[PDB]
C-alpha cells in the first residue's frame, strides 16, 4: 500500500563505487606514471628558458646608479652594464619588478574609479570619492583621480648593445600590445566624444604627481590617455608586495638573428621613480616565454614530487599486499 | 470545577468554539517570524554583522552579508509561513461547519464557532462532533451512540457511549422544556481518556438524581458518530478546551545529541574566528610601527583618516577583521538542516517495510526531530506482553479447586459463572448467518484479549456468555437455560491493583462480588487454606510460560451490600480524585474472598521476536524488558526470545530470594561488588520485581555507606539482559529515569503497545508505540509508531544508521568547507600590509554558500547511503555498533578541522609560488590580485565539492545532477559575471578575470596540481581503509 515507487523506498538506481585493492592500487600507480612525465617536460621547458634580471635601484655605494639615489635633478640618467652569455632566442619580453610595493592594499585598491576609466562622461567631471586624497586639487577634478593612477611607475629604460666596435646598437622596443585585451579595448575608454583628445579633458586636472596631463601621454591617439597601455598595466594591481610588470616586447626579427644576441649591454635609466624611502628595489627583466609562462620551477618539481610520491605509495602496496 | 446549565435557562465565564491550531497571524508573522529565527547562535552573529557592515566602513560590502542573510531568512520565513497556512485553512474548515442547535423548540442552524457551554447540538449520522458533548439522549432507546476516534487518537473501532438515563424520554421534542440541569465538571484536562463530572437533573417538583459522568458519556470533539439516527449533546467544553483541542502541544522532547555538537562546533569556530582577527590586529600594528608601512608615499592616508584617534582605529581594525573573517561560519546550515529533516522525515513512513496486513497501516512519525537519535540508541526498554508476545491468547488448563477440572457439582458451575461474568466482553450485537460456525458469529468484541479468552474457554464447556440485556446478562449452562444476571457494579481494572471485579444480583436471590485478578493481587486476600493448594497449579502454569489469572467470588448480603451501595456511588459522585476515591474503596471491597480456581493463557511471540532481540544484541544494545506479568511467565517468555540464552546463570532480585528488609542488601552487594567484578554476556542476567526495586529505590535513604541505588546500579550496568517481572505503569518509567543518567547519557529507547507503556514511552529520549489489539493510546504520546516488534529492527539498524550519518556528515562538511574558504584569506593578510584587503571578489563571498555549495549537500544528506539499506539490516554486528555518536566526536571534528587547514594552506601557497613566474601566459601578460583570487577560489570551489564527490558510495542521478551542476553553475556564473554586469556596479573589477585565467595552461596545470595535492589526505585513507 505505502507508495512503492523507486524514490520513496530508498532504492532509486545507483551506481555505489566498490573500491578493492585492485581498484585502489592502479590509481596511485595511474597518476604517478602521468604525473612524473608532466613534471619532467615543465621542468626542462622551464629551465629552457633564458632570463636575466638587474637589481638597478642604487644604495650600493659603488653602483652607477647612486648618484639618482637621492633627490637629485629631475632628470637622473644612469647606466648598468649586463652580459648576455647564452643568446635569447625567440620574441623577449622586459618586465621592471618591484619589492616592498603593496599594490595589493585595501587603501590602494579601493582608489580608482573604474566608472570614469571608462568613459562614463558623467564620472569624468567629478571623480568618485574612493579615490580620495587624489580626487580634487587646485579646486578642480582629477582626470585619473586615485592613489593607483598618481603612484604610476615613470622611469625609462632603454637597451644598447656593444658591438664589434664601442658604439652603442639600440635595441627596439615596442609599447603596444602589453595589456589584457579586454580591458584596454573594453573596461578602459576615453571620455565620449571629441577630435582632440584634449578637448573631451576640458574641466580636469592632471594628478598630483605626474608631469604631464592624461592626453599627453603618447603621440599616437590610440595609445593617448586612459587607453596608454603603460598606464593600463599599472593599474591592474600586483597581488603580492614584490610584484613585476610588462614594460616592452622586444619582437623576433624575421631573419635568422636572435632577438637579444650574446655580448654586453647597457641599460640606461632616466631614473624617476624614488622607491629609496619605503625600501624597495627596481630591478629590469629580459625573459624569454615558453607555453607556459615564464621560468618558475614550481610546477615541475612539484608535479615530480607528487608523482615520485604517488608511486613511492603505490610500490609499498603492491609489496605488503602482493607479497602478503 | 465549572458548572453548566444545559439549556442555558436558570435553575458567560467559558471559551467560544474557536480552535486556532496555527501559530502565527496575517499581522504577528514577521514580528514573531524574525524573533524567533534570530534568537539562534548564527542567525544573530550574522545579524550583528551586517549591522557592523552598515554602521562602520568595512573590507566586504554590506550586500555579502545581508544577501547570505536575507535569503537564509525569507526560505525559512516562505516554508514556516506555508506550513501555517495549511493549519489556517484546517482550522477554518473545522470550526466553519454548521451545527444545528435546539434553542428554543427551534431547530436553528448555527456555526461551528457559535457554539457555547451548555446549548443543546444535535449531530446527525455519520457528522463529526462539533465540541465536547455529554449524550443526553439520542432517537434510539436503550441510549447509545457509536463513535469512531478515527482521528483522535487513530482508532478505528466503533466504540459505543451511553446517554444519561433520565434523559433518554427527551427526544427530538420539548428536550428545551427547561430540562433543568446542572453539569459540574473536573476543569479541562488533555487526558483524551479520563473525565470527572456530575449532574443534577431537576423534575418539576423536586429532584436531584445525578447521574456521576466519566468518559462513557463525553463524546469527545472531532469524533465522527457512526451507524445511528441522531443525538442531542449539551456541550461542556467549547474548542481551545476541549481535549482534541488541549492536545495540539507535543513537542518538547525532540532535542538530540547532533544539536548541541552543532553548538559546540560553532563556539569552536567563533573562538576561532576571534583569534584570527586578534592575531591579525596584533601583527597589524606590529607591522605599521615602522613608518614607512603606513602611508609610504604611493598610498597616502585621507586627512580624516589620519587625524582620528588611535584607540579607536584599534577598535575599527578588529571589527573589520571580524567582518572579514566573518564566512568561517555557516550561513546556510540551519536552513539546509531543517529542508534536510522536513524532505527526509518521510522515508520512515513511506516504507513499505513497516506496513501490517491486518492493521492496513505502516509507520507513524510524530516527531521528525529524534529521526536521527535512532541511529545512536544504547538500552532499549520493551514491555513483554503486546510487543513481545501479541494478544491471541489461546485459553488452555482452567483449574477448579485445585483439580483441574477437565469438584463433581458442587463449584465447578460457580467457577464457569465467575469466567463467564466478570469482564466486559460486550458481543457484537449483530450476528451474522448461522450455520458456518460453531455456534454463531458471536464475535465478543472487548479490549483486553485476557477476557475474551476466558468467555471462549468456557464456552468450550458447558457456560455460554451471550448476555448484556440492557442492565442484565445472560449464559447457557451447559444447558439451554438463558439464566438473566443483573450487572450492579464493574469495578473495573487498574493496571495498578491487578483486580477486575463485579458485583452481580443472582436471577432469584442474593448477590456475589466476583473478582478476577493477579496471583500476587489476589492470594493476599482470600482463605488462606486454598492458596497452598493452589499455587502449585499456578506455579507450574507459570513455569510452562502460561498467564495465570486467579478467580475468587464473594457472597454479600443485604445490608453489607447496602453499605457498599453508598461506598461505592459516594466515590462517583465526588468531582475530587474520583478515580482514587474510588481505588481506595474497592480495594476494601475486596477483602476475604473464598478462592474458587485459576485458569492459564497461552500466548505466542510475534513474527520475529527472536531473530529481532537477537539483532539488536548483536548491534551493542542493552534489552531490558520492562512487563507487568509474572517472573516465571516473564521468564519462560524471556528464554524464548533468547533475552537469556541457554548457559546464562541468572542473578534474581525477586521475592522467591529476597523476603526480608536486610536479606535483600545481601545478594544486593554479594553478588555484585564480591561476584560480578571480581569474577560473560550469555553468563549473567537480572531478574528484578517491582516490590523489590520499590525497596531499593524508595526507603533507600536510611544506610548509605554503600549506597543501595547505587551499588544495583553498578549490578545492571554489567548485564545486557535484565528481566523487570511486575512492574507497574510508573515503576516502568523509574526505570528509564535511573537510566537517563548514569555515566553520561546512554540514550535509551522505550517500546510498548499498552495503557501501562506510556509512562516510558514519554519518559525516554525515544519512544516508540506499537499499534496492536488493546489500542492506539500509546501510539499517540510515542515519537514513532511501528505496527510491530520486528519493524523495531529495521527502524533502528537501517534508517537510525543513515539517519544519522547523513546529518553527521552534513554537520562536518559544513565547517570543512568554510575553514577551506577563509583560510586562504588569512593567510593572504600576511602578503598584505595585513590591511584587511578580501582575496575574493563580492560575487564570490555572497555565492559560495548559497549557490557553488549549498546542493550537493543537501542531495547528499537526503538521498546516500554509505552502507546499502540491505546490507545495514543483514549486518547488526557492527554496522551500527561502529557509531556510537563516533562520527560526530573530537577525533572527527579535529582530522576534519586539520584537513581543511591543509587544503587551505595548500590553496594559498599553491597560488603564491605559482605567482613568483613574471607570467603565466604565452603572450607574456601579468595576473592581478583579482585572477589570484579567482584561482584561488576555482581550486577551493572544486576540491570541497571533489571531497564529497569522494564520500558519495551512493550516485543516484541526482547526486550526479547536483554535484556536476554546481561544478557547472560556477563555472557559467563566473564566464557571465565576467561578462556584461556593468551598469549597475561601482567595481567592474571581475571583468574577465575568469576567461583570461583560463587562457593559461599553466593555471590550468596548477589548478588540477592543487585539487590533487588537497584532495590526496583523503585517497590516502581511503586506500589504507580498502588494504588490511
Ligand atoms: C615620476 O614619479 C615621481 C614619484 O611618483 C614623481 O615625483 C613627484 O612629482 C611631483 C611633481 O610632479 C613632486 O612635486 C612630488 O613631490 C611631493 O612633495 C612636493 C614637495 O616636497 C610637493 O610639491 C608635491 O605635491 C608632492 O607631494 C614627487 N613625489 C615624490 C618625489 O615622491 C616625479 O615627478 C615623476 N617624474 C616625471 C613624471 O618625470
Ligand atoms: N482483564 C483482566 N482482568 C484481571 N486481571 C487482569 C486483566 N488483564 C490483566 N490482568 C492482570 O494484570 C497484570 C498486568 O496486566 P498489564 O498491566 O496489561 O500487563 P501485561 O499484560 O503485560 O501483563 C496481568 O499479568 C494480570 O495479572
Ligand atoms: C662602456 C662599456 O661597455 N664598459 C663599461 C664601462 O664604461 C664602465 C664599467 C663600470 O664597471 O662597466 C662597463
Ligand atoms: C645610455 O647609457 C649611456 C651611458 O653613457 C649614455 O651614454 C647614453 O646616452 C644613454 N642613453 C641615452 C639617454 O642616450
Ligand atoms: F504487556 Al505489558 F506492561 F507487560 F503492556
Ligand atoms: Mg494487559
Ligand atoms: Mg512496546
Amino acid at each position: 500500500r505505502p507508495d512503492n515507487t523507486a524514490f520513496k523506498q530508498q532504492r532509486l538506481p545507483a551506481w555505489q563505487p566498490i573500491l578493492t585493492a585492485g581498484t585502489v592500487l592502479p590509481i596511485f600507480f595511474i597518476i604517478g606514471l602521468i604525473f612524473i612525465p608532466i613534471g619532467i617536460g615543465i621542468f626542462v621547458t622551464s629551465n629552457n628558458i633564458r632570463e636575466i634580471e638587474i637589481d638597478y635601484t642604487g644604495t650600493e655605494p659603488s653602483s652607477p646608479c647612486n648618484k639618482c639615489l637621492s633627490p637629485d635633478v629631475t632628470p637622473c640618467f644612469c647606466t648598468i652594464n649586463f652580459t648576455l652569455e647564452k643568446s635569447f632566442e625567440g620574441n623577449v619580453f622586459m618586465y621592471y619588478g618591484l619589492s616592498n610595493f603593496y599594490q595589493n592594499h585595501r587603501r590602494y585598491v579601493k582608489s580608482r574609479d573604474d566608472s570614469q576609466l571608462n568613459g562614463d562622461s558623467s564620472a569624468l567631471l567629478n571623480p568618485s570619492k574612493e579615490c580620495e586624497p587624489y580626487r580634487r586639487n587646485e579646486d578642480k577634478p582629477i582626470a585619473p583621480c586615485g592613489a593607483i593612477m598618481n603612484s604610476m611607475f615613470n622611469d625609462t629604460l632603454e637597451l644598447f648593445l656593444i658591438g664589434q666596435d664601442s658604439y652603442p646598437i639600440p635595441i627596439a622596443l615596442k609599447k603596444k600590445g602589453i595589456a589584457w585585451w579586454t580591458d584596454k579595448n573594453v573596461k578602459f575608454r576615453n571620455p565620449p566624444g571629441g577630435d582632440n583628445l584634449e578637448e573631451r579633458f576640458k574641466g580636469t586636472t592632471k594628478p598630483v604627481n605626474w608631469l604631464k596631463p592624461v592626453y599627453m601621454l603618447d603621440s599616437d591617439p590610440d595609445n593617448n590617455g586612459f587607453i596608454n597601455e603603460d598606464f593600463i598595466v599599472w593599474m591592474r594591481t600586483a597581488a603580492l608586495p614584490t610584484f613585476r610588470k610588462l614594460y616592452r616586447l622586444i619582437e623576433r626579427k624575421s631573419d635568422l638573428h636572435p632577438t637579444l644576441p650574446a655580448g654586453r649591454y647597457w641599460l640606461n635609466v632616466t631614473y624617476n621613480y624614488p622607491v629609496h624611502y619605503f625600501d624597495g628595489r627596481k630591478r629590469m627583466i629580459l625573459s624569454t616565454i615558453s607555453w607556459m609562462g615564464g621560468k618558475n620551477p614550481f610546477l615541475g618539481i612539484a608535479y615530480i614530487a607528487v608523482g615520485s610520491i604517488s608511486f613511492l605509495l603505490g610500490v609499498v602496496l603492491l609489496v605488503i599486499n602482493h607479497k602478503y | 470545577t465549572r458548572t453548566v446549565f444545559v439549556g442555558n435557562h436558570p435553575v458567560q465565564r467559558f471559551c467560544d468554539n474557536r480552535i486556532v491550531s496555527s501559530k502565527y497571524t496575517l499581522w504577528n508573522f514577521l514580528p514573531k517570524n524574525l524573533f524567533e529565527q534570530f534568537r539562534r547562535i548564527a542567525n544573530f552573529y550574522f545579524l550583528i554583522i551586517f549591522l557592523v557592515q552598515v554602521t562602520v566602513d568595512t573590507p566586504t560590502s554590506p550586500v555579502t552579508s545581508g544577501l547570505p542573510l536575507f535569503f537564509v531568512i525569507t526560505v525559512t520565513a516562505i516554508k514556516q509561513g506555508y506550513e501555517d497556512w495549511l493549519r489556517h485553512r484546517a482550522d477554518n474548515e473545522v470550526n466553519k461547519s454548521t451545527v444545528y442547535i435546539i434553542e428554543n423548540a427551534k431547530r436553528v442552524r448555527k456555526e461551528s464557532e457559535k457554539i457555547k457551554v451548555g446549548d443543546v447540538v444535535e449531530v446527525q449520522a455519520d457528522e463529526t462532533f462539533p465540541c465536547d458533548l455529554i449524550l443526553l439522549s439520542s432517537c434510539t432507546t436503550d441510549g447509545t451512540c457509536y463513535v469512531t476516534t478515527a482521528s483522535l487518537d487513530g482508532e478505528s473501532n466503533c466504540k459505543t457511549h451511553y446517554a444519561v438515563r433520565d434523559t433518554i424520554a427527551l427526544c427530538t421534542a420539548e428536550s428545551i422544556d427547561t430540562l433543568r440541569a446542572a453539569i459540574e465538571c473536573e476543569q479541562p484536562q488533555p487526558d483524551l481518556y479520563k473525565f470527572v463530572g456530575r449532574i443534577n437533573i431537576y423534575s418539576n417538583s423536586l429532584e436531584a438524581v445525578a447521574r456521576s459522568l466519566g468518559p462513557e458519556n463525553l463524546l469527545l470533539k472531532g469524533a465522527t458518530l457512526k451507524n445511528t439516527e441522531k443525538i442531542y449533546g449539551v456541550a461542556v467544553y467549547t474548542g481551545m478546551e476541549t481535549k482534541m483541542a488541549l492536545n495540539y502541544q507535543g513537542k518538547s522532547q525532540k532535542r538530540s545529541a547532533v544539536e548541541k555538537s552543532i553548538n559546540a562546533f560553532l563556539i569552536v569556530y567563533l573562538f576561532i574566528l576571534l583569534t584570527k582577527a586578534a592575531v591579525c590586529t596584533t601583527l597589524k600594528y606590529v607591522w605599521q610601527s615602522t613608518p614607512y608601512n603606513d602611508e609610504p608615499w604611493y598610498n597616502q592616508k585621507t586627512q580624516k583618516e589620519r587625524e582620528t584617534l588611535k584607540v579607536l582605529k584599534m577598535f575599527t581594525d578588529f571589527l573589520s577583521f571580524m567582518v572579514l573573517f566573518n564566512f568561517i561560519i555557516p550561513v546556510s546550515m540551519y536552513v539546509t538542516v531543517e529542508m534536510q529533516k522536513f524532505l527526509g522525515s518521510f522515508f520512515i513512513s513511506w516504507d513499505k517495510d513497516f506496513y501490517d496486513e491486518e492493521i492496513n497501516e505502516g509507520a507513524l512519525v510524530n516527531t521528525s526531530d529524534l529521526n536521527e537519535e535512532l541511529g545512536q540508541v544504547d538500552y532499549v526498554f520493551t514491555d513483554k506482553t503486546g510487543t513481545l508476545t501479541e494478544n491471541s491468547m489461546e485459553f488452555i488448563e482452567c483449574c477448579i479447586d485445585g483439580h483441574k477440572y477437565k469438584v463433581d457439582k458442587n463449584r465447578e458451575e460457580l467457577f464457569l459463572r465467575a469466567l463467564c461474568l466478570c469482564h466486559t466482553v460486550e458481543i457484537k450485537t449483530n450476528d451474522a448467518v448461522d450455520g458456518a460456525t460453531e455456534s454463531a458469529e458471536l464475535t465478543y468484541i472487548s479490549s483486553s484479549p485476557d477476557e475474551i479468552a476466558l468467555v471462549k474457554g468456557a464456552k468450550r464447556y458447558g457456560f455460554t456468555f451471550l448476555g448484556n440485556r440492557n442492565g442484565y446478562m445472560r449464559v447457557e449452562n451447559q444447558r439451554k437455560e438463558i439464566e438473566e444476571y443483573e450487572l450492579l457494579h464493574t469495578l473495573n481494572f487498574d493496571a495498578v491493583r491487578r483486580r477486575m471485579s463485579v458485583i452481580v444480583k443472582t436471577q432469584e436471590g442474593d448477590i456475589l462480588l466476583f473478582c478476577k485478578g493477579a496471583d500476587s493481587a489476589v492470594f493476599p486476600r482470600v482463605q488462606n487454606h486454598e492458596i497452598e493448594l493452589t499455587k502449585v497449579h499456578v506455579e507450574r502454569n507459570a513455569m510452562d510460560g502460561y498467564r495465570t489469572l486467579c478467580v475468587a467470588f464473594k457472597e454479600i448480603a443485604p445490608d453489607d451490600y447496602e453499605r457498599i451501595n453508598r461506598q461505592l456511588i459516594e466515590a462517583k459522585m465526588a468531582l475530587q480524585d474520583r478515580e482514587e476515591k474510588m481505588e481506595k474503596v474497592f480495594d476494601d471491597i475486596e477483602t476475604n474472598m473464598n478462592l474458587i480456581g485459576a485458569t492459564a493463557v497461552e500466548d505466542k511471540l510475534q513474527d520475529q521476536a527472536a531473530e529481532t532481540i537477537e539483532a539488536l544484541h548483536a548491534a551493542g544494545l542493552k534489552v531490558w524488558v520492562l512487563t507487568g506479568d509474572k517472573m516465571e511467565t516473564a521468564k519462560s517468555t524471556c528464554y524464548a526470545c533468547r533475552l537469556f540464552q541457554t548457559n546464562t546463570e541468572l542473578l534474581e532480585l525477586t521475592t522467591k530470594t529476597i523476603e526480608e528488609s536486610e536479606r535483600k542488601e545481601d545478594r544486593l552487594h554479594e553478588l555484585l561488588i564480591e561476584y560480578r567484578k571480581k569474577l560473560e554476556h550469555q553468563e549473567y542476567g537480572l531478574i528484578i520485581d517491582g516490590s523489590t526495586l520499590s525497596l531499593i529505590l524508595n526507603s533507600s535513604q536510611d544506610s548509605s555507606s554503600n549506597n543501595y541505588k547505587s551499588i544495583f546500579l553498578q549490578i545492571c550496568m554489567k548485564c545486557t539482559a535484565v528481566l523487570c517481572c511486575r512492574m507497574a505503569p510508573l515503576q516502568k518509567a523509574q526505570i528509564v529515569r535511573m537510566v537517563k543518567n548514569l555515566k553520561g547519557s546512554p540514550i535509551t529507547l522505550s517500546i510498548g503497545d499498552g495503557a501501562n507503556d506510556v509512562s516510558m514511552i514519554l519518559e525516554s529520549h525515544v519512544g516508540i508505540g506499537i499499534k496492536g489489539k488493546e489500542g492506539r493510546q500509546a501510539a499517540r504520546n510515542s515519537d514513532y509508531s511501528v505496527p510491530k516488534f520486528k519493524h523495531l529492527k529495521k527502524l533502528l539498524l537501517a534508517h537510525g544508521h543513515l539517519y544519522y550519518v547523513r546529518i553527521a556528515h552534513l554537520v562536518q562538511y559544513f565547517f570543512y568547507k568554510n575553514l577551506c574558504f577563509i583560510l586562504p584569506q588569512f593567510l593572504y593578510q600576511f602578503f598584505c600590509g595585513f590591511s584587511q584587503q578580501p582575496l575574493y571578489d563580492a560575487a564570490y563571498l555572497t555565492m559560495y554558500n548559497i549557490c557553488f555549495t549549498s546542493l550537493p549537500i543537501l542531495a547528499y544528506s537526503l538521498l546516500e547511503q554509505h552502507i546499502n539499506i540491505d546490507t545495514l539490516t543483514s549486518d547488526p554486528r557492527l554496522y551500527m555498533k561502529i557509531s556510537g555518536n563516533a562520527m560526530l566526536q573530537l577525533g572527527p571534528f579535529l582530522y576534519w578541522t586539520f584537513l581543511a587547514a591543509f587544503e587551505g594552506t595548500v590553496f594559498f601557497f599553491g597560488t603564491y609560488f605559482l605567482f613568483q613566474t613574471a607570467s603565466l601566459e604565452e603572450n607574456g601578460k601579468v595576473y592581478g590580485n583579482w585572477t589570484f583570487g579567482t584561482i584561488v577560489f576555482t581550486v577551493l570551489v572544486f576540491t570541497v565539492t571533489l571531497k564529497l564527490a569522494l564520500d558519495t558510495r551512493f550516485w543516484t542521478w541526482i547526486n550526479h545532477f547536483v554535484i556536476w551542476g554546481s561544478l557547472a553553475f560556477y563555472v557559467f556564473f563566473s564566464f557571465f559575471w565576467g561578462g556584461i554586469i556593468w551598469p549597475f556596479l561601482k567595481q567592474q573589477r571581475m571583468y574577465f578575470v575568469f576567461a583570461q585565467m583560463l587562457s593559461s595552461v599553466s593555471t590550468w596545470l596548477a589548478i588540477i596540481l592543487l585539487i590533487f595535492i588537497s584532495l590526496f589526505p583523503e585517497i590516502l585513507l581511503i586506500v589504507l581503509k580498502n588494504v588490511r
